[PDB]
């Protein structure tokens, strides 16, 4: 009884809870992606050449 | 706020001996700065700048100087001190000594970057530890009880079961809503790493356990930053995410033996038995990173395991640990050959914060008095046992036979409990009161007549 | 041993100046 | 002679910093190294460079960083706003750091003034110091009641003098308001309620006096066997678990000292956090009123997690605050929590300077820094015209490694101090607190205290002399018991081995957390000692007079006859003197003296 019921605990987690976590953050990545890349590439192109504070 | 300048990459090594690489022509070198060596054969090694002088930088590498050229190796100066990517997702994963994952996983996604050296807490905003942790061991919860925010080592030796009672106080760690355990293993074997890893998965506790395991074949300068990594994530969980953290720094004698080789390579001034003069301050930078503060609801408790050499409490490993911490737990060799599972000799054990964590509102009224009498009846009967071996088994006073009746009933019934039994503190004090029943009422000097009238007739 | 190795490190530095 | 105002770092290796471009800088000058201005102090200079020990963490200090010279030594700000407060080694208020930054750390670059310039203090003049009157160095020209306990008397600095051209009227003043103005050769020097004084400079004073009044710590073995005077130096060695702190906490709560300055030099952080917890809920009664003992306590907290070179600056700060309250006429008592962590700070700084070591790695000047710290104690007649007397008692606990008293920090301390309360580890393997080993401990304040004892408690001097013979002759005969056996003892020796067990369990043992033994007044110390010595004298009279002739007393019937008197003698530690009157308790003893005379 412990060997047969342990397989019913597998599909309650390996495809129910796990697979909803990937698409749960796949949607949240797609909503906030283009705001990040405009912030990220803004810092790569804003070169401010400084010298060391100890000259 | 953030570094934006590109990194200088020097090929200007001018000296290497032991673990120390000496670069020249470094432009404004920084103390305690991290560099990134790339070897002529292509492998990467990290380093830390240990002394600057003008344009030179004496960097020690974390992996050893075996193969470092004087012309072909290239050293890239990261412009900041050693920070680690810390996150809430570092809870349920295992890591090696340096920073890296071991369990086939990805890198940490870095909620923020914390300095591993830390910064000491203001002693005005540090509050006293009060809530007693009931750890389910009668030698602890009876006479050497720990608090929530207490640093307390397990003084062990070689071969004694200090790994086993480390995994036993992980399962039964609760109050008299679980502990986020952070585990640091330094200088351990392969079986000792598998004993802790397969025990944290057996009890289902590996959803809140961050293992920092550094094996015996791992480099001995990565053992220095192993407790600094495992305490800078424990400060992130306890002082920012408001979590109650249990930190276990197992084999602390493997940390300080790895501290002796680095200082002897630098030719530092030696203290006792070759250990450096700053061993007290270097141990206290990882022992005093514990307790709870006034603005937060989290706490961090440290249980650092160490094995004393030659069963000696006057070696510099357990002697300097007693001056920093708040009492010790002393397992014994003589109580291990008798197959008592917790071999906790209670006489050189201590809990400096047990007086504030027991009492009427905490556990019950009789706790502070039965523990002073269980300690004195144990100390007299060991003096009697050291007397009957010289004098004889028959030339004793009849009062001295009760002290032999106590000790044979003390070690097998009070402290011996088995590896999965978790006695509560009300179970313990009703077992500890049974052993005082074999003495008269006016031979118990430490317990007054008031609380003797409420507990001793039973 | 530490007092004699401290002196042999100091005598080497004075012999690196007089070169 | 151009005197460049800046310097630049040349190399940093741990706590020390080599700074180039530093030409006309003096030794022990205060500099500020780094962009965050870490506080440092110049200890060595070789030509153009200068070497600086830093009282902060030098992790992150680059080479081209500026080092600005201040031209002044390391000094403290002395004035109102200093009782009840807690400072670190360089005297930054930890209560004002945690409220300015609203965090739980010390940001290691903070320049907070030691005394706040916004608290209004109610100044009152001396009432006999008119305008035009002369005033020398060190006399009181004002009284500021800091609390209900401590009247913080404002004094002129010991250097300068003159005539009063202006003295402020009574009212509320800041620490920055000018109170006094003087003229000497025709120069106007204005004075406020604070003064700045270097910590390595001994405070000037009129004349030193011998010490006569004792320091009653409250502990029974400490007041009776090995007494200490106010104005005396005391060392408490001992390993971990012996109770070096509990003797220091019980002496800061219940002694007869006016103010208390507690210096945690490199010890546990939770020990300085339990001080400011149970002190404001503990009061004392001096003039019919009760006020908490935190109003007479100042803390200097530099834990072992904190920087290393600031262990030295926390010792010299705590003695300079102790000599400041000395000059008001108070009886200061200073508890350096560990002078063995200061000696480990000198060793690590000397390891970076590549100095030649003395024995066990300590520098050769270790015994000279300990000598110039304990010599600043003493009962001494203060400078100034109101003609008062002050005192400083230094009780510094040594932490020897491994419990070895043949340690170059302990052996350098015992050549300086006059009292030595050597704690023992085996007296903590059985719960015998206070764990003072009575065999190795001593006190050289015996010829100074017998004139006090022959004026107040005249019976006490042969009491402790006889109690020191019982405790010593027990050790001579317990060596025979563990080798030969108890059966070969005489009747004058079996009485000694059991009155000594009465001494070590009733008189010497004292549980500080019980309300009857948290403080033992000195009439109770002599009261339960004059009973247990006379009982030994009476039981000696039942042996030597009945020597051989009749059927004599072989001590086995004294146990049987006086079975309640041996309970009357072993329970006198219970005769609570907080809630039990002195006259009550004293009467209870003399009654037990009457019961033994009737029973013998
Ligand atoms: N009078 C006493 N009664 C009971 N226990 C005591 C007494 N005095 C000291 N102790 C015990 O001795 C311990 C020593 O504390 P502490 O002084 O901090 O150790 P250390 O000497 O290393 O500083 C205390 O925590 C307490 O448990
Ligand atoms: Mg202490």
């Amino acid at each position: 009884q412990a060997a047969m019921g342990s397989q019913g605990n597998l599909s309650a987690e390996v495809e129910q809870a796990t697979r909803r976590q990937v698409q749960g953050m796949q949607s949240s990545q797609q909503r906030n992606r283009e705001r990040v890349l405009a912030q990220l590439l803004g810092m790569v192109c804003d070169v401010r050449p400084q010298v060391h504070p100890n000259y | 706020n953030y570094l934006s300048q590109p990194r200088l990459t020097y090929k200007t090594v001018s000296g290497v001996n032991g673990p120390l690489v000496i670069l020249d022509h470094v432009k404004f070198p920084r103390y305690a700065e991290i560099v990134h060596l790339t070897l002529p054969d292509g492998t990467k090694r990290s380093g830390q700048v240990l002394e600057v002088s003008g344009s030179k930088a004496v960097v020690q590498v974390f992996e050893g100087t075996s193969g470092i050229d004087a012309k072909k190796t290239s050293c890239e100066f990261t412009g900041d001190i050693l920070r680690t990517p810390v996150s809430e997702d570092m809870l349920g994963r295992v890591f090696n000594g340096s920073g890296k994952p071991i369990d086939r996983g990805p890198v940490v996604l870095a909620e923020d970057f914390l300095d591993i050296m830390g910064q000491p807490i203001n002693p005005q905003c540090r509050i006293y530890p009060e809530e007693m942790i009931q750890t389910g061991i009668s030698a602890i919860d009876g006479m050497n009880s720990i608090a929530r925010g207490q640093k307390i080592p397990i003084f062990s030796a070689a071969g004694l079961p200090h790994n086993e009672i480390a995994a036993q106080i992980c399962r039964q760690a609760g109050l008299v809503e679980n502990f986020a355990i952070v585990f640091a293993a330094m200088g351990v074997n392969m079986e000792t790493a598998r004993f802790f890893k397969s025990d944290f998965e057996e009890n289902g506790s590996m959803d809140n356990v961050c293992l920092f395991l550094n094996l015996a074949n791992d480099p001995t300068i990565e053992r220095i930053i192993t407790p600094r990594l495992a305490l800078t994530t424990a400060e992130f969980l306890a002082y920012q995410c408001e979590k109650h953290v249990l930190v276990i720094l197992t084999d602390m004698s493997s940390y300080a033996e790895a501290l002796r080789e680095v200082s002897a390579a630098r030719e530092e001034v030696p203290g006792r038995r070759g250990f450096p003069g700053y061993m007290y301050t270097d141990l206290a930078t990882i022992y005093e990173r514990a307790g709870r503060v006034e603005g937060r609801n989290g706490s961090i408790t440290q249980i650092p395991i160490l094995t004393m050499p030659n069963d000696d409490i006057t070696h510099p490993i357990p002697d300097l640990t007693g001056y920093i911490t708040e009492g010790q737990i002393y397992v014994d060799r003589q109580l291990h050959n008798r197959q008592i599972y917790p071999p906790i000799n209670v006489l050189p054990s201590l809990s400096r914060l047990m007086k504030s964590a027991i009492g009427e509102g905490m556990t019950r009224k009789d706790h502070a008095d039965v523990s002073n009498q269980l300690y004195a009846c144990y100390a007299i009967g060991k003096d009697v046992q050291a007397m009957k071996a010289v004098v004889g088994e028959e030339a004793l006073t009849s009062d001295d036979l009760l002290y032999l009746e106590f000790l044979q009933k003390f070690e097998r019934n009070f402290i011996a409990q088995g590896p999965y039994e978790n006695r509560t503190v009300y179970e313990t004090l009703d077992i500890g009161w049974q052993l005082l029943r074999i003495f008269p009422k006016e031979m118990l000097k430490r317990i007054p007549q008031s609380t003797l009238s409420e507990f001793y007739p039973r | 041993f530490y007092r004699l190795k401290k002196i042999q490190e100091k005598k080497k530095i004075l012999k690196e100046k007089s070169d | 002679d151009k005197e460049s105002t800046f310097g630049y770092v040349h190399g940093v290796s741990g706590p020390v910093v080599t700074a180039c471009d530093m030409a006309g800088a003096a030794m022990y000058e205060l500099v500020r190294v780094g962009h965050s201005e870490l506080v440092g102090e110049i200890i060595r200079l070789e030509g153009d460079m200068a070497t600086i020990q830093v009282y902060e963490e030098t992790s992150g200090v680059s080479v081209g960083d500026p080092v600005l010279r201040t031209g002044k030594p390391l000094s403290v700000e002395l004035g109102p706003g200093i009782m009840g407060a807690i400072f670190d080694g360089i005297q930054r208020p930890l209560s004002d750091i945690s409220s300015q930054t609203q965090s739980i750390y010390i940001p290691r670059g903070v320049n907070v003034s030691a005394l706040s310039r916004d608290v209004k203090w109610d100044f009152t003049p001396c009432k006999n110091l008119r305008v035009g009157s002369h005033i020398t160095g060190g006399d009181i020209y004002g009284i500021v009641n800091e609390n209900s306990l401590i009247k913080h008397k404002i004094m002129l600095p010991p250097r300068n003098r003159g005539t009063v051209t202006y003295i402020a009227p009574p009212g509320n003043y800041d620490t920055s308001d000018v109170v006094l103005e003087l003229e000497f050769e025709g120069i106007k020097e204005k004075f406020s309620m604070v003064q700045v004084w270097p910590v390595r400079q001994v405070r000037p004073v009129t004349e030193k006096l011998p010490a006569n009044h004792p320091l009653l710590t409250g502990q029974r073995v400490l007041d009776a066997l090995f007494p200490c005077v106010q104005g005396g130096t005391t060392a408490i060695p001992g390993a971990f678990g012996c109770g070096k702190t509990v003797i220091s906490q019980s002496l800061s709560k219940y002694s007869n000292s006016d103010v208390i300055i507690y210096v945690g030099c490199g010890e546990r952080g939770n020990e300085m956090s339990e001080v400011l917890r149970d002190f404001p809920e503990l009061t004392m009664e001096v003039d019919g009123k009760v006020e908490s003992i935190m109003k007479r306590t100042a803390l200097v907290a530099n834990t072992s997690n904190m920087p290393v070179a600031a262990r030295e600056a926390s010792i010299y700060t705590g003695i300079t605050l102790s000599e400041y309250f000395r000059d008001m006429g108070y009886h200061v008592s200073m508890m350096a929590d560990s002078t063995s962590r200061w000696a480990e700070a000198l060793r690590e700084i000397s390891g970076r300077l590549a100095e030649m070591p003395a024995d066990s790695g300590y520098p050769a000047y270790l015994g000279a820094r300990l000598a110039s710290f304990y010599e600043r104690a003493g009962r001494v007649k203060c400078l100034g015209n109101p003609e008062r007397e002050g005192s400083v008692s230094i009780v510094g606990a040594v932490s020897p490694p491994g419990g070895d008293f043949s340690d170059p920090v302990t052996s350098a301390t015992l050549g300086i101090v006059q009292v030595f309360w050597g704690l023992d580890k085996k007296l903590a393997q059985r719960k015998h607190f206070p764990s003072v080993n009575w065999l190795i401990s001593y006190s050289k304040y015996m010829r100074a205290l017998d004139e006090y004892y022959d004026k107040h408690f005249t019976e006490f001097v042969p009491l402790r002399t006889k109690a020191k013979e019982i405790l010593q002759e027990e050790e001579d005969l317990a060596e025979i018991v563990q080798l030969v056996g108890k059966a070969s003892l005489a009747e004058t020796d079996k009485i000694t081995l059991e009155v000594a067990k009465l001494i070590k369990d009733d008189f010497l043992q004292q549980n500080g957390y019980t309300p009857y033994d948290r403080f033992c007044p000195f009439y109770k110390t002599v009261g339960m000692l004059s009973n247990m010595i006379a009982f030994y004298d009476m039981a000696r009279r039942a042996v030597e007079t009945t020597a051989q002739s009749d059927n004599k007393i072989t001590w086995s019937i004294i146990r049987e006859h006086m079975g309640e008197i041996l309970y009357k003698l072993s329970s006198m530690k219970f005769k609570d003197p907080v809630k039990d009157g002195e006259a009550k308790i004293k009467a209870d003893y003399a009654q037990l003296l009457e019961d033994m005379q009737n029973a013998f």
